[PDB]
């Protein structure tokens, strides 16, 4: 399930990379301190650590599918 | 021989790298500080290297213990490295050429009361020569003993080497942050920062891990040994590489954020570096081609172990850091002109091979695995 | 600044080299009498507790006017809009007529030759580019 | 989000043009004012008043041309045609205003006048209760030249 | 050999069964009274707070923040120390960690608990927070990712569920064992029945081996969140202009400081943790000895930043950030500074004497000392610069309120008080792996 975990940094690697080319130019820009529009740097705190959020959880949800954990 | 082919194929470049040191005069110096700091990192890397395998002490890394103190005693030979600088060190750091501080000139660069205590160049002389007493008495109270345990083992075995690692081991940190801050720190002087001296000692102890690793992937295959040291000990090199990389580029990059956000005078390493003079081009294909491609390749484990690929990665992971001080030591010159020049190379396949002559040479000195030792046979077992 | 977005983590004061971020600590206008009440001019947000606050240039009279010219056609004249800090400095040191209209004081100001950029050497490119002091001493005439 | 980028692309295109051919006209004027007050005023930082502007004014073209391609380039995204647009007739109607205020001073010395002609001149808010502003852009509009300023100087 | 005990892998499961079986304690029926009394006094001056407005904490302007932020670093950095002792000691592998490991867990997660609370509480308007979140909500509005102030909250949201998800993960076979005695030998019969967290365990092969690289996944994986969440936290001071803070070394730095931080809270509950209700035979001495080195370590990094600091200052500084050490040492915190770096210096040079200083009694002492200074270290880091900064007009001593004062021993109060709460319920060592690792779970006899 590395393979599965494939998924998890994928989508919250895009997720916080959709949450800043959505956001930052696109819709709702502001000229905060002429920082360059979703310019990598300041967003790779969260285009790092945010996918580790949701792809940490769904290593998880592996771990609690292999064969469903879930079977008191 | 083993020993004398990178040796003299190294030296016989690096005598032919003379004509850098004649000709095209001010580039050659500065290509000789890449390259030499380079083989300085690897003494620098590969030895802590050695004392953090002591001090949390690891029983499970020990095949591939012996050989990074090896690569130590190099540095005494750095010192004799160390001449071509001082005859262009008048030329390079910008502070020693004494003409600035309060004499005739039109600048009174703001460094007579704040800088000229800690930089006088006969200072200079013994904040390295300094060095020496303690970089090299490591080897000489490390390398002495650790090749000597072997064929005269003693009663206290390994807690003479942790004794090393009481004392010898923080002036250590010390000695390589006011390094940094005494050579690379002063080529652009218009710069205050204090992480530096961790990024040339973590870009070290990055790199030279690689080097200690793809040793024995290259001595794996077609070596004096093929099997011995089993395929899971570079399973920890890897969660090394991983955890020093890491290390590094929460480094490099704490280096660019800070500096990135704030735009301050001393950004001015960046103004000149970064963006102009197809270096853009340089930091872009650098941290895809350092970061992200060795963070992507080694991380699965179904291949992360494998000897020839991390070998493969020593070269990609080493050969890199030309790439990585290339964007440091050079460009206050090629400022102007990105055009880098065949002597920018001939001293990085020079030292990386005159290194790894007398590397070899010591290896052919004496042993290669430690004949005994505590806990061998625990990790060849393994 | 926006006295309704903010939230009060003054983090927004502490980068910025001149404290002049502000910030309403208490909530002192809700204890304010019926009578002061009166005072607080009809045009501009009074603000809460947890909320900064700064000079903004007196933006609420560039606002009217602006506004006053977005209904006709027209530019901002050289002093068609005047702060409280200009207008009512005796000595007309402010005189705050918009960058980029050349005709105007401030252009006369600011090209002088003592555009004094306070603590500019942080590059932050700030606007009130404004003038030193020249102090004029004595020659010699039995002075010191 | 109506139908697209590609419909506003025709009145961005223009505005382009209304630009290009200012480039005629600012430049021309600037041949002109060098040849209206030759020597009936300063002039010497007041004609480079007026050329400062111009450098300005040619620089925005090139960017106009990337300003556009670049939404021209993908037909996907609407906010960046109003956006564009609003930048545009802004970095536009300011160039033309810029124009004016250094144009309506030459008026103001070979005129000691500088005319009744000059703006809307409504006055203050408080000056409503008489004259609403709706009378002034009428008067604004249908009175004051954008760049015919120098141009109307001619007949003087 | 690393743990002493003449255990096999039954003797555990007595003894923390006894340390959860029945519930008559009495000196908790004191914690749990002076702790919760604690906690009553920070909620009684933190509504007393949002209902009458931020200044009665002892905060002028230019030093905005004071003592709440302070300890948010100190219970964040106090907290790291247990999520990487899990992470840490398995990546290097040590084999090392398991005595001590799921107790520290707990004390991250509470300390993350009394550490968020101050984010959404020395902001002055609360209720208005979520709009720090990136909802889309009742309009086109969304927050500002430039800010570290925001990083921290992903960070936190982030780090408090991680660390948990990795302890909670962490103590299934716990449940297990308890699910399995609640039948048997236990409290109730529906002890059973609130086992459901086993999540049908039977320690079977075909997911113990993904538990293993789920271990090892977290703790490669959460590494490299831990050291970016303190570092996030430290990037909210060095991002800034302020000289004091611009300096690059501090993430690096007070990493170290978290290090050297939780560390000397850790002793200070093992040492208690060893007295009355201790496990000589599991928590070794010996651990405690080779547990000060990683302090020791950060005894010692910490140490060379002020050095850096301090030389900076000397070299190429700003003509301000000259200055702003020169106030360190020199001006009103002298009592801090002098004292506090020499406490965080004397104290671990002083440590290395008689082999790490084995001692148990010297440690409660101590961890306490080294830990003063870290309140210091971000009341002076923070604040030292923060005033004179710039300016002279900016010139403003910080003179904290009685007010400042109860809610940092509120964060103190609310910490036991849930430290000891799920403590209580919770086993406190890693009963599954001290058992499976040093003892003779290895195949070879
Ligand atoms: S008078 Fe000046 S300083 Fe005061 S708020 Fe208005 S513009 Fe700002
Ligand atoms: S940092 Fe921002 S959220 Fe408000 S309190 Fe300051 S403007």
């Amino acid at each position: 399930a590395f393979i599965t975990f494939f998924t998890g940094t994928i989508a919250g690697f895009a997720l916080a990379w959709w949450m800043q080319w959505w956001m930052g130019a696109v819709d709702y820009p502001l000229n905060i301190s002429g920082k360059p529009f979703f310019a990598l740097p300041p967003s790779v705190p969260i285009i790092f650590e945010l996918t580790i959020l949701f792809s940490a959880l769904a290593g998880v949800a592996t771990m609690l599918a292999l064969n469903g954990l879930p079977r008191p | 021989r083993i020993w004398a082919v990178p040796l003299a194929i190294g030296v016989g470049l690096l005598i032919v790298s003379l004509v850098g040191w004649a000709i095209d005069a001010r580039q050659f110096y500065f290509s000789y500080l890449v390259g030499w700091t380079f083989c300085l990192t690897l003494a620098l890397g590969s030895l802590f290297f050695v004392m953090i395998q002591h001090l949390t002490r690891a029983q499970w890394v020990v095949a591939v213990r012996r050989l990074p103190e090896a690569l130590v005693w190099t540095f005494p030979v750095l010192i004799v490295l160390f001449i071509p600088i001082l005859f262009g060190l008048h030329d390079l750091y910008h502070w020693t050429h004494h003409e600035l501080y309060d004499p005739s000139s039109p600048e009174y660069d703001p460094i007579l009361a704040g800088k000229h205590a800690y930089l006088n160049v006969p200072f200079f002389l013994v904040r390295i020569a300094f060095y020496f007493f303690i970089w090299t008495l490591l080897a000489y109270k490390l390398y002495t003993l650790s090749v000597r345990q072997d064929v005269d083992p003693d009663p206290s075995i390994p807690a003479q080497q942790r004794k090393v690692s009481a004392w010898g081991m923080p002036l250590y940190g010390v000695t390589v942050a006011f390094a940094s801050y005494d050579f690379l720190m002063s080529l652009d002087p218009h710069w205050y920062s204090t992480i530096f001296g961790v990024y040339f000692f973590a870009g070290s102890f990055f790199v030279a891990l690689g080097f200690i690793t793809t040793c024995y992937a290259i001595l794996v295959r077609r070596g004096t040994l093929q099997g011995i040291v089993r395929a899971p000990h570079f399973q920890d090199l890897g969660k090394l590489m991983f955890g020093f990389t890491a290390f590094w580029a929460y480094i490099a990059f704490s280096q660019y954020m800070l500096i990135w956000y704030g735009n301050l005078p001393e950004e001015t390493l960046w103004y000149r570096h970064r963006l102009e003079h197809g270096w853009e081009v340089l930091s872009q294909v650098l941290i895809w081609g350092h970061f992200v491609l060795p963070f992507l390749i080694l991380l699965p484990w179904a291949a992360k172990r494998t000897p020839v690929l991390v070998g493969t990665m020593g070269i990609w992971f080493a050969i890199i850091h030309w790439i990585d001080l290339f964007w440091v030591a050079m460009p206050v010159l090629h400022t102007e002109h990105m055009t880098f020049h065949w002597l920018d190379v001939t001293c990085w396949l020079g030292l990386f091979g005159v290194v790894v002559g007398l590397f070899f040479y010591r290896i052919s000195r004496h042993s290669l695995v430690p004949q005994n030792d505590p806990y061998l046979a625990r990790s060849l077992a393994l | 600044m926006v006295y309704n977005r903010c939230i009060g983590t003054r983090y927004c004061s502490n980068n910025c080299p001149y404290k002049v971020r502000r910030f309403n600590w208490f909530n002192w206008v809700k204890t304010l009498p019926i009578q002061v009440q009166m005072a607080q001019n009809p045009d501009v947000t009074v603000r809460f507790r947890g909320v900064m606050e700064k000079c903004t240039y007196c933006v609420q009279r560039i606002r009217e006017a602006q506004r006053q010219a977005n209904i006709e056609k027209r530019p901002l004249r050289d002093g068609e809009v005047k702060t409280a800090c200009q207008q009512a400095c005796p000595a007309e040191a402010i005189t705050f007529g918009d960058l980029n209209d050349p005709n105007n004081a401030v252009v006369k100001q600011r090209q002088n030759a003592r555009r004094y950029e306070m603590l500019a050497a942080l590059n932050v490119k700030p606007r009130t580019s404004y003038l030193a002091r020249i102090t004029n001493p004595n020659p010699r005439l039995l002075e010191q | 989000y109506p139908g697209g980028v590609a419909l506003t692309l025709a009145q961005i295109e223009a505005a382009s043009e209304q630009v290009a051919q200012d480039l005629e006209q600012a430049l021309a004027e600037l041949e002109a004012l060098r040849l209206l007050a030759r020597r009936d005023e300063t002039l010497a930082p007041y004609v480079a008043q007026y050329e400062a502007i111009l450098e300005a004014h040619q620089q925005a073209v090139l960017e106009f041309e990337h300003w556009k391609e670049q939404v021209a380039a993908h037909p996907g995204d609407y906010r960046r045609a109003n956006r564009t647009l609003g930048a545009i007739t802004a970095r536009h109607e300011a160039l033309l205003q810029q124009y004016a205020d250094v144009a309506w001073a030459v008026a103001q010395h070979v005129n000691p006048a500088l005319l009744a002609r000059a703006y809307t001149s409504s006055g203050p808010r408080f000056f409503f209760y008489v004259v609403p502003p709706q009378y002034a852009r009428q008067v604004n509009e249908q009175a004051v030249p954008p760049l015919q300023v120098v141009r109307y100087l001619a007949a003087q | 050999v690393l743990v002493q005990g003449g255990l096999t892998f039954h003797d555990i499961t007595e003894l923390v069964a006894q340390h959860t079986e029945k519930k008559t304690p009495k000196a908790w029926w004191a914690a749990f009274s002076v702790a919760f009394l604690g906690m009553l006094t920070l909620v009684a001056m933190l509504a007393y707070q949002v209902w009458n407005g931020v200044g009665v904490w002892g905060n002028n302007i230019p030093v905005g923040w004071g003592w709440p932020i302070v300890n948010f670093v100190f219970w964040v950095g106090i907290g790291h120390a247990g999520t990487l002792i899990s992470a840490i000691l398995f990546l290097f592998r040590q084999r090392w960690r398991t005595s001590i490991n799921r107790a520290a867990e707990a004390m991250t997660i509470f300390a993350v608990i009394c550490a968020l609370i101050f984010p959404t509480f020395h902001v002055g308007r609360v209720w208005a927070i979520y709009w720090t979140l990136p909802i889309p909500n009742q309009m086109e509005m969304w927050p500002q990712f430039k800010s570290p102030l925001l990083w921290d909250v992903f960070a936190v949201s982030s780090y408090f569920i991680v660390s948990l998800v990795f302890w909670y993960v962490g103590l299934i076979p716990d449940l297990a064992t308890l699910r399995d005695r609640a039948a048997l030998m236990g409290r109730r019969l529906r002890a059973k029945i609130l086992g459901f967290f086993a999540l049908g365990w039977c320690g079977a092969n075909r997911h113990w081996r993904n538990y293993e690289k789920v271990y090892m996944l977290l703790a490669g994986l959460a590494t490299p969140l831990v050291l970016s969440v303190h570092s996030v936290v430290s990037f909210d001071f060095a991002v800034s202009i302020i000289p004091g803070w611009h300096t690059t070394i501090f993430p690096p730095y007070f990493v170290a400081g978290a290090i050297f931080s939780g560390f000397a809270m850790v002793v200070t509950l093992m040492v208690i943790a060893r007295k009355a209700y201790g496990l000589e035979n599991v928590i070794t001495i010996d651990h405690l000895e080779k547990m000060n080195i990683i302090m020791l370590v950060t005894g010692t990094m910490v140490g060379f930043a002020y050095i850096t600091e301090f030389f900076i200052a000397w070299y190429s500084g700003v003509p301000y950030e000259q200055y702003a050490f020169i106030n360190r040492a020199t001006g009103p915190y002298a009592w801090a500074y002098w004292t506090m770096m020499s406490c965080n210096l004397i104290f671990p040079q002083f440590f290395w004497i008689k082999k790490l200083r084995r001692n148990i009694p010297f440690m409660f002492i101590a961890s306490i000392v080294v830990n003063i200074g870290m309140w210091f270290e971000r009341f002076v880091i923070t604040i030292t610069s923060l005033h004179r900064d710039y300016l002279p007009s900016s010139w403003d001593y910080f003179v904290p309120t009685w007010v400042d004062v109860l809610t940092l021993i509120g964060s103190f109060g609310l910490f036991f008080t849930l430290f000891l709460l799920f403590l209580r319920f919770v086993p406190m060592v890693a009963i599954a792996e001290v058992k499976g690792v040093l003892p003779e779970a290895d195949p070879h006899f």
